[PDB]
């Protein structure tokens, strides 16, 4: 049913425009997801007669422009790019874009999305053009902010295409990042995550990334500017660790002991708090696991501000996130003197027993007893995350021995139709025999048989 | 569903709630990108709550981070 809606379609459109145009488009948009490759067919005919509809400043009832353009969206990656550029030249793309039409746009921006070199246009302004559109507080129109947005994260891959970024237009960022405006600079902020995954050392102007530590205490005028960016460093350090960036660390290593501050100077900056007290926390725990000597800039930011420990009501959350080994070394009291075994502690488990030393603050606490005293539904969660890590798996198969079993037999282990359960369960059998027949002592047997019968069915 | 999908949904499951105009939904939403669809829904309700908690009818963009902190964390 492929040439067969190809046709029909191509067709529909050079008549009256059939009120039945839309459905057409509706399904045989679905037919094109399906097959990958397009046949041996001539895509000419068809695209350069919806840009006739795209670009014509008058419109139709009988046509649902959103239908119309998800079309497009999926034949343009398709068909090879040096037949679509004969149908949207360089120039044509200016045009489309300084045009006052949000569906030619939005199409244009895809167009450009699968430009074959990443770095063609790199020479051209219209790489400029659609970051003029992206940061202008006016547009609206939401499928047009995204689909430029996700036009320059798949060509943002090419080394050229990036200089036209942080090159000819640095003046420009820099200007939007002055500007600061709720909607315009909240909008740079995600691009700017986007482009520190494609950039390297040298192409790298800290006039545009880091952020003064006047910036910050000047968005919290208007939180949703101050969270944004919040997330926006805890990414940052996320994406250094990940990718061993470790030469961004000498950056955003200056404002970092300033967020710590805005935390717990309460009194002064009651917004940041309870308003974005949460999103602070995910930052914190990113900071802990930053690459550094004897967890230094950490150690202070904690001795200073984020006192753990001095607040209860933060506890848990503290042992949840916050690095183990940091915390089984400065805090490790905490970490002995409150994680109860437990569906509430279910949290703490997973990030405490991620450090071998640190697992073996908290192995006092456990026992069979504790364990198969909470349902079913958390067991799982918790025997699943003891076989996440060597040094646990071997405390679960041995001084826990009761347990492994209300994991294996119970008479119909499949009367659970708890998907969650279910998800729990079969994965705490899927790593925990990856140990191997010769770890597994004797619960091999019953482990590759239940795990068996629960992969089937 | 990320081509701002998100924004919709709010949109949409707000015209069934007390809320005020303006809330610019597009900047809400890029506080929850890995946010699957069902989450969305559950930070409207808790969005209202915050409303309720304090005394206002109506619920204010302000009180959308509120939930938003308080439920993507």
């Amino acid at each position: 049913v492929e040439n067969l809606l190809t046709q029909l379609e191509n067709e529909l459109n050079e008549d009256n425009l059939p009120e039945d145009i839309n459905t057409l488009l509706r399904k045989c948009s679905l037919n094109l997801v399906t097959v990958v490759s397009l046949p041996d067919m001539d895509v000419k005919p068809l695209l350069a007669t919806i840009k006739r509809f795209l670009t014509s400043n008058v419109s139709y009832d009988s046509l649902n422009y959103d239908y119309l353009l998800d079309v497009v969206d999926k034949l343009v990656p398709m068909a090879d790019f040096d037949d679509v550029l004969e149908v949207y030249s360089a120039e044509d793309l200016v045009k489309a874009l300084r045009s006052e039409i949000d569906p030619l746009k939005v199409a244009a921006c895809r167009v450009i999305e699968n430009s074959q070199p990443k770095g063609l246009f790199a020479t051209s302004n219209i790489i400029d053009i659609l970051l003029d559109i992206l940061f202008d507080e006016k547009v609206e129109n939401d499928k047009l902010i995204t689909a430029i947005e996700k036009a320059l994260e798949r060509l943002s891959t090419d080394e050229l295409i990036r200089r036209r970024l942080f090159d000819n237009n640095l003046p420009y960022l820099v200007s939007v990042k002055g500007r600061m405006e709720t909607v315009s600079f909240v909008r740079l902020i995600d691009f700017l995550t986007i482009e520190f995954q494609f950039i390297s050392g040298p192409e790298f102007k800290d006039i545009i990334f880091c952020f003064t530590k006047e910036e910050i205490l000047k968005s919290v005028e208007d939180i949703l500017v101050f969270i944004e960016l919040v997330n926006y460093y805890t990414k940052f350090l996320l994406e250094i660790r990940n990718q061993d960036k470790y030469w961004a660390l000498r950056h955003v290593k200056k404002i970092l002991p300033v967020f710590a501050q805005l935390f717990e100077d309460t009194e002064n900056y009651p917004d940041v708090r309870a308003f974005s007290t949460n999103c602070l926390l995910q930052l914190f725990a990113e900071v802990s696991r930053i690459e550094e000597d004897e967890y230094s800039l950490f150690k202070t930011m904690d001795k200073d501000s984020l006192k753990i420990g001095s607040e209860a009501k933060l506890i848990t959350e503290w042992l949840e996130l916050i690095n183990p080994q940091y915390l089984v070394k400065y805090h490790k009291d905490v970490v002995e003197n409150y994680f109860h075994v437990s569906g509430y502690s279910i949290g703490m488990l997973r990030n405490l027993s991620a450090d071998e030393e640190c697992f073996n603050a908290i192995r006092n606490k456990f026992s069979a007893e504790i364990v198969l005293r909470l349902p079913y539904l958390e067991q799982m969660q918790v025997v699943e995350t003891l076989t996440r890590y060597e040094y646990t798996s071997k405390f679960l198969l041995n001084e826990m021995p009761k347990v492994m079993g209300s994991l294996i037999g119970d008479g119909s282990a499949g009367a659970i139709i708890d998907l969650e359960t279910v998800h729990y369960r079969n994965s705490a059998l899927r790593n925990l025999l990856d140990k191997g027949e010769e770890k597994l002592s004797v619960w091999y047997e019953p482990l590759l048989r239940e795990y068996s019968k629960a992969v089937n069915g | 569903m990320d081509l701002e999908g998100r924004a919709n949904i709010f949109r949409i499951h707000s015209k069934s709630m007390s809320v005020e105009r303006g809330i610019r939904w597009e900047l809400i939403s890029r506080l929850c990108p890995n946010s699957t669809g069902a989450e969305l829904r559950s930070v409207c309700t808790e969005a209202g709550m915050f409303a309720i908690r304090a005394r206002r009818k109506v619920a204010t963009e302000k009180d959308f981070l509120k939930a938003v902190d308080k439920v993507i964390s």
